[PDB]
């Protein structure tokens, strides 16, 4: 009774700015790590940025210095802002948490991915 | 006891400041020569603690700790040494090319390696290149694994990994690569604590779970 | 964000001991790992020494005579310099591995040591 689901996607042109959220939901009692990863057809899923609860941040070399990872404990919600957009950025864009369920005894993370938004960069 | 007992806990407590409050409270473990222990737990509840503890860097105020041999870290936090990535995977141990082979690879370094003209040999540091922090949790976790050790501790070296990686190297690394060896995991993903022999969870020091997976999955 | 500062340094006799400490200050600062390098004129720093948190490791030519320890209270390490010989005649840094809510090396700006015959 846990769900991940992304947002702000959309079919946009090349150099724009874009940002994307993934919102937790359901019966979680806490989260751990939380992450941006995509996948384009016929390539493989890669990360493109992750952020612990601290809010440590790392970033696939590709996306450094366009991409920013952030994130909102109190909603638990991660948050992509994508800036100076290309056409190698076309994906669909996957949010992943480490998270502790409510009816788990102990302090125990499982994986969770949402559902995917597509972003086209025209 | 058994010369295939690498480490034991018996009865435990232990204190960082002498008169507060206690960081491990009566702790009691046992790993055989070989086993995975996973050690899981909250922020705070005394796991890298524990570690430190196996490591003589903690005494006990009360009962024992034994264990058999050398030891190898790999801190929650990774780093590096100006230098070579290989001097970075390999400093203070002989070289040997099949280990340094296998562990580049189950560490998934041969990619990033390969990207450099001076492969392996490209410097670190502010002057050469400077790894991401992916590059450098996995360069850190290639140093610890590299080292001929009777036990391995592994402070979440995964911690600054993305998901992919993370499976990817728990697998190949920590479950192939070092199938036999003694290994202490901290970590609290229930899809490592499923490859465990052995799994402690440890709340306010105290520990609330000491049994197998099964013993786990049942309560 | 941090400043390293060594001593400790100076002439000694072959089979003499040399103790060199390098204090870290700053504000805000956590120590990953501490290392100890030598340099001789015209050439590479080399790295001795390495400490982790209790996990210590040693170029082949110093094992068995240097060690290196931390005093964690007090932000330094020390290099504890054994049967010292005129090769480990060099200028000694130290240099930290260090989370400053960025991760970042520092370098310590150097100790001469001299070994005499
Ligand atoms: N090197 C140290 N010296 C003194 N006190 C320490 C040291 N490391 C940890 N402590 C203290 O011991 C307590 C237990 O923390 P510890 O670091 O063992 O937790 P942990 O389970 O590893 O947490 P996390 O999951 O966040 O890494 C904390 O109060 C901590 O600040
Ligand atoms: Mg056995
Ligand atoms: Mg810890």
């Amino acid at each position: 009774q846990v769900q991940l689901q992304e947002s702000g996607g959309g079919l946009v042109q090349a150099g724009s700015s874009l940002r994307l959220a993934c919102a937790a939901t359901g019966s979680i009692r806490s989260i751990n790590n939380m992450g941006w990863y995509r996948q384009a057809p016929g390539k493989q899923r890669g990360m493109v940025a992750i952020i612990t609860r601290v809010g440590n941040t790392d970033y696939a070399d590709s996306v450094k210095g366009r991409f920013t990872i952030s994130r909102d404990n109190a909603k638990n919600t991660v948050y992509l802002q994508m800036n100076s957009l290309k056409p190698e950025d076309t994906a669909t864009y996957y949010c992943h948490a480490e998270i502790t369920e409510q009816s788990r005894p102990f302090y125990l993370t499982d994986d969770y991915w949402g559902q995917g938004t597509q972003v086209t960069v025209s | 006891s058994l010369t295939t007992t690498e480490v034991v806990m018996e009865n435990v407590t232990a204190f960082w400041e002498e008169g507060g409050t206690p960081v491990l409270k009566d702790i009691n473990f046992k790993i055989e020569r070989g086993q995975l222990l996973a050690v899981a737990g909250s922020t705070g509840a005394g796991k890298t603690s524990l570690l430190m503890m196996i490591m003589g860097e903690l005494e006990p105020s009360e009962g024992k700790i034994k264990h058999s041999g050398r030891i190898s870290f790999c801190s929650q936090f990774s780093w590096i040494m100006p230098g070579t990535i290989k001097e970075n995977i390999i400093f203070g141990v002989s070289y040997d090319e099949y280990r340094y082979r296998s562990v580049i690879k189950a560490c998934q370094l041969e990619e990033d390696i390969s990207k450099f003209a001076e492969k392996d040999n490209i410097v670190l540091g502010e002057g050469g290149i400077t790894l991401s922090g992916g590059q450098r949790a996995r360069i850190s976790l290639a140093r610890a694994v590299y080292k001929d050790a009777d036990l391995y501790l592994l402070d979440s070296p995964f911690g600054y990994l993305d998901v992919l990686t993370e499976k990817e190297i728990f697998e190949s690394c920590v479950c192939k690569l070092m199938a036999n060896k003694t290994r202490i995991l901290v970590t609290s993903k229930m899809e490592h604590l499923k490859k465990a022999d052995k799994i402690l969870i440890l709340h306010e020091g105290s520990s609330y779970f000491y049994g197998t997976f099964s013993e786990l999955q049942n309560l």
